[PDB]
């Protein structure tokens, strides 16, 4: 797997590893029971000659013909140990979201969703939540999560608003979230940040078209006043 | 502009507007969307062992 | 024909699953496949058996095997005990009746654990289908299913019937509120799988895959939306194979709580709680100790929490075996002494106690004194032979090989021995041959009950198949070093001569006219050797794989072989030609018999199938399917009545000859629902159904459901058919949809065009009506709808203008 000549090979990890440097500058730990490169550092721009290593492979020097020190440390139960506290903090959230979307606790929600980035459950918390501020935009708790959110959790709002917008059945949803964003932040902020404008351009024309429906759903319904007038006869 | 598939490998975007995250969806949605999907592609010696 | 059907199944002291004991000592209830067995420790003995019915072999016995049962469930106060099945069923067998009183199927899968309630009323089951069922008894249906996890329940704990709490494959702790129906929390138990769960009050213990145990407290009140279980600390248990089950057990006298590992592995360890008490001094003697060390006060109680686990949880003991142990449990405690009943995974069960005073148990190391071998064989049998009076019936294992009396059922005597491969009862019966895979011979004596010489360098490798004349005197034996050896008897038993041959012996057999001998071999070529004149006959050709057993009929005429290839091939003697070849069973044949004076055979294979052809017909007769495990071999009596099969599970088993339209939809849908509003409103009148309650959502809803099931294209007519008289009552629904403002806006588009489509319909018919009510509907319905559809022009209208103000300014900035 070099590209160049190897000049250094040292195990490390009692039997189970092995590291080697080669004229490319780049230094390769193998898995001696398969043969396979698991990670590749590339510290330098030049040949090396000499690799020192110290604590079973823990600490790996390796010099440079340049004269570059790569003091390398072995941090290998550090990752893992963050995947796992980041695998552990997951669960809780969905499990979290479980338990306020049941208890109908939206406004909690609405935070969780977003942050694992839930569509339905958005949907579905904007919609019965909706329902409920039926029963200033939705409510003044979730009016106020919706506020801060920051830049990236609104690009990722109203690109759902804008695919929930071109279906007349969901229509409703998505521009009372636009309108409390727009009540609710800065314009001069939304305009600034990037990727807002293309799919901004996307929602009028559909926007436009559901205002020339619900007009005509609008303008038929005097039937009614001339079913009235008609009675006074 | 016209809705298409999902941005993310990790979701299912349908052409109503619905977006749908794989981790959230319950195993018996994940079963009839693949079975929907599935429609959709579909009309588009050694001595020793011997005795014992 | 005559059907052959299974009569007796033994030999297996005790099969894969949970033991279940109970005091009177005590008895012990070992699961025996499909079959249940009843043991008593004090005797150390079977006391009986129950098999649910539908005999092996039978017209309404299920051709696929019967399923070994999962788990055993038993409620001492009830006297009931519940077995879950391979394919998902429970069934319920009385105590006392030894019988079936219900039968619960509600698993896609086999089942992990059962849970019975403190009540008795209900029962918890979960399965490996990741659904866990509430089975009531009295109702014997599932309340609840549990679906949650992703993957099998390793176990669950259900001590408060109002919360749960249940470990997975999954790896994953859910507690489980018995009263939502759905689980409130959820946390990791391992990065690996959890296999073992068991709390005592507060604490609660996981084991993972590796050695780390995780502890968890559970504040079952805790109830802040977090943290209703927490870790108190991670301890590492001294096996590296994962703990499958865990139990704790407490002494009321002494307030003294033990608790042991069911570690994979074969060695079990057992901790004890250290008194709270007990637990404080520890605490106040390491941190004097850690003061003498000189750590800093911060680093002093990084140790005691890294040691806290260990302040709680002392080292008691840790019980080794021989062999591996599949099941384990807590008997009894006693001041004195703890007691523990576990199940090995070669199928014997041995009673361990340990006498115990204060810290340290006083027993060094743990003592069996009740154990069982006598009726079970820890190696699998690997040739099975049957006496000529057909009374004794010879089992040879490695290690051991077992004779039982076809009518007692019970071993007669055990002789030690290797490695048997093959086993063949002597002339007359007085003795017995085996061949080991060491080589040396084996001469057993029935009278004497013990082996009565055994000559090391009879041959040099093992003897892998062995055979005897009619007569008894020749004895020819088959074996891998490529070389038969043929020994004769006398009042000493001497070798004649010795045939030299190309490739290893697979199968020396021998026919019962004693004219010639079959030879089987790897190159998959049988030759056949004249016996009376030691020449050469005839060669088998064309098995794809070496011939596994190979079988003379009754005239001699004809040779039957089972190969490897799982093709069997019926050769006649005058010209050494196949009639047909069959591939009976899907593995291999491993050994094929006859009925005797008769064309017919039996077949067993590692498919556990034994199969029963008739050589005229060329067809199979009957299929038989009973045995778990791969069948190692097969045996055929002298009378040929009763069939003998073994399994790799120790099973010994004998077998022996006996519409409305839509629109019109609507319109029940409108009287149902409009009945019940007059209803309410000349209730409410005053002061100042059955399906309905069923179906538990309001009748304004209902209808509004049906509108939405009812289609769209077929609206139209649909509301053309229906009358007036109905519409009344539409415009009735519609003002009630109103009353809720929420379930307008949910629908409101679909109730718009439908309430138009009435008034176009009916406008020359509507404007008869001089009714005063109607027309106070009429006004009340039009304010909010107009109300309705303004305020969504006015949110629609909000977007357009002010979103195309921040594009124009956006425009003019990067123009």
């Amino acid at each position: 797997g070099h590209t160049n000549a190897v000049q250094r090979c040292s195990f490390i990890n009692k039997q189970k590893q092995l590291i080697s440097c080669g004229a490319d500058g780049l230094i390769k730990i193998w898995d001696c029971s398969s043969g396979e490169c698991l990670k590749t550092l590339d510290g330098h721009n030049n040949r090396l000659w000499a690799l020192s290593t110290m604590n079973d492979g823990d600490m790996i020097v390796s010099a440079d013909a340049d004269g570059v020190f790569q003091f390398w440390k072995d941090c290998t139960e550090q990752e893992i140990e963050e995947e796992q506290e980041k695998a552990k903090l997951q669960v809780e959230q969905e499990q979290s979201l479980q338990n306020y979307m049941s208890k109908g606790d939206w406004t909690n929600a609405f935070l969780l969703a977003m942050t694992l980035d839930h569509p339905m459950r958005l949907f579905n918390v904007l919609k019965r939540a909706l329902g409920e501020s039926r029963s200033v935009i939705f409510n003044e708790e979730l009016d106020q999560a919706i506020s801060i959110l920051n830049d990236e959790q609104l690009i990722l709002l109203m690109k759902r608003c804008r695919d929930w917008n071109t279906n007349a059945k969901t229509h409703t949803i998505a521009q009372r979230t636009i309108r409390c964003i727009l009540m609710h932040h800065n314009i001069a902020k939304l305009s600034e940040i990037p990727g807002m404008v293309k799919i901004v351009d996307a929602i009028i024309p559909y926007t436009q078209r559901h205002f020339t429906r619900v007009d005509n759903l609008v303008e038929q319904s005097y039937i009614l006043d001339y079913a009235l007038v008609e009675m006074d006869k | 502009y016209n809705v298409g598939k999902a941005e993310k490998d990790g979701e299912i975007r349908l052409k109503n507007g619905v977006a749908m995250s794989k981790e959230e969806l319950t195993r018996e949605d994940k079963n009839r969307l693949r079975r929907a999907l599935k429609r959709k592609r579909s009309k588009a010696p050694d001595s020793t062992n011997i005795k014992l | 024909y005559q059907r052959f059907e299974q009569a007796a199944a033994f030999g297996v002291i005790a099969s894969n699953a949970n033991c279940v004991w109970i005091p009177a000592p005590g008895q012990l209830i070992t699961s025996a496949l499909e079959d249940v067995n009843i043991w008593d420790i004090k005797t150390g003995d079977l006391v009986s058996k129950l098999s649910d019915g539908l005999p092996p072999g039978a017209s309404d016995a299920r051709g696929a095997k019967p399923a070994e049962c999962t788990y055993l469930e038993a409620h001492k106060d009830t006297d009931l005990l519940a077995v879950g099945y391979a394919d998902g069923v429970i069934k319920v067998w009385d105590l006392m009746s030894k019988t079936v009183l219900l039968n619960f199927n509600g698993h896609k899968a086999a089942i992990t654990l059962l849970q019975f309630d403190g009540t008795g009323t209900r029962l918890i089951s979960g399965s490996k289908d990741s659904n866990i069922i509430v089975w009531d008894l009295v109702g014997e249906v599932g309340l609840y299913k549990l679906r949650s996890h992703k993957d099998s329940i390793t176990g669950f704990w259900c001590q408060g019937e109002d919360w749960l709490i249940s470990t997975s494959k999954d790896g994953m702790i859910k507690l489980w509120d018995l009263k939502t129906h759905q689980c409130i929390e959820t946390h990791i138990a391992h990065t690996g799988e959890c296999w073992g769960l068991a709390v005592k009050d507060d604490l609660l213990i996981t084991t993972g895959t590796d050695s780390q145990v995780k502890i968890w407290k559970l504040d079952i009140e805790n109830d802040k939306m977090g943290g209703k279980l927490t870790e108190m600390g991670i301890f590492e248990k001294q096996s590296k194979q994962r703990g499958l089950k865990i139990e704790f057990i407490t002494n009321s006298s002494d307030k003294t709580s033990f608790f042991y590992i069911q570690n994979a592995d074969k060695t079990i360890e057992t901790f004890r709680i250290r008194k709270e008490e007990e637990i404080a001094r520890g605490l106040k003697k390491r941190e004097k100790r850690l003061k003498e060390k000189g750590l800093t006060e911060e680093e002093i109680a990084k140790s005691i929490k890294e040691s806290y686990s260990s302040f709680i949880l002392h080292p008691f003991q840790t019980i080794r075996s021989l062999y591996k142990i599949k099941s384990a449990s807590w008997t009894t405690v006693s001041s004195s002494k703890l007691e523990l009943v576990l199940t090995t995974s070669s199928n014997t069960i041995e009673y361990y106690s340990i006498p115990y005073e204060k810290r340290d148990p006083t027993s060094p190391a743990p003592l069996k004194t009740h154990t069982i071998e006598l009726q079970g064989q820890r190696t699998d049998v690997r040739s099975i032979d049957i006496s000529d009076d057909n009374k004794l019936l010879a089992t040879a294992s490695n290690g051991s090989l077992k004779i039982w009396n076809i009518k007692t059922h019970k071993c007669i005597r055990t002789f030690e021995c290797g490695y048997a491969l093959t086993c063949k009862f002597l002339p007359g019966g007085l003795l017995v041959i085996l061949g080991t895979r060491n080589g040396e011979l084996q001469l057993f004596d029935l009278a004497s009950s013990s082996l009565l010489d055994t000559i090391e360098d009879a041959h040099d490798a093992a003897i892998w198949s062995l055979d005897l004349t009619s007569d008894g005197k020749r004895l020819v034996t088959g074996s891998a070093d490529k070389t038969v050896k043929f020994w004769d008897f006398k009042v000493k038993l001497h070798h004649d001569t010795t045939l030299e041959l190309t490739d290893d012996i697979l199968c020396v057999r021998v026919s019962p006219d004693d004219r010639y001998l079959a030879i089987s071999l790897l190159d998959n070529t049988v030759k056949v050797f004249f016996l009376d004149s030691m020449k050469f006959y005839l060669s088998l050709y064309g098995h794809k794989l070496p011939v596994l057993s190979i079988d003379i009929s009754f005239d001699s005429k004809m040779i039957i072989t089972s190969s490897a290839d799982k093709n069997i091939k019926i050769w006649g003697l005058d010209f050494g030609d196949c009639h047909k070849s069959l591939f009976a069973h899907q593995d291999s044949i491993m050994n094929v018999k006859f009925l005797p004076q008769s064309h017919n055979f039996f077949s067993c294979s590692k498919d556990a199938v034994v199969k029963y052809w008739d050589g005229e017909k060329f067809e199979c007769i009957q299929k038989l399917y009973a045995h778990q495990s791969e069948v190692w071999a097969l045996a055929v009596a002298t009378d040929g009545g009763f069939v003998v099969s073994s399994s790799h599970d120790h099973s010994i088993r004998i077998w022996e000859e006996t519409s409305l339209k839509a629109g019109e939809r609507l319109m029940e849908a409108l009287d149902l629902g409009i009945a019940e509003i007059e209803g309410l409103e000349a209730y409410n009148r005053d002061m100042k159904n059955a399906v309905l309650i069923a179906v538990n959502k309001t009748p304004e809803q209902y209808i509004m459901d049906t509108l939405l099931r009812i289609r769209m294209s077929q609206l139209e007519d649909a509301l053309m058919v229906m009358p007036f008289s109905y519409v009344l009552k539409f415009l009735k629904f519609i003002d009630t949809v109103m009353q809720n403002k929420t379930l307008l806006h949910s629908h409101l588009p679909l109730i718009c065009k439908n309430l138009f489509f009435i008034i176009k319909f009916n406008h020359k018919e509507l404007v008869s009506q001089k009714n005063e009510e109607l027309k106070l509907q009429i006004n009340r319905v039009k304010t909010e709808l107009r109300s309705a559809l303004k305020s969504t022009e006015d949110d629609l209208g909000f977007n357009v203008q002010g979103l195309k103000f921040v594009k124009q300014q956006w425009n003019l900035r990067h123009n």
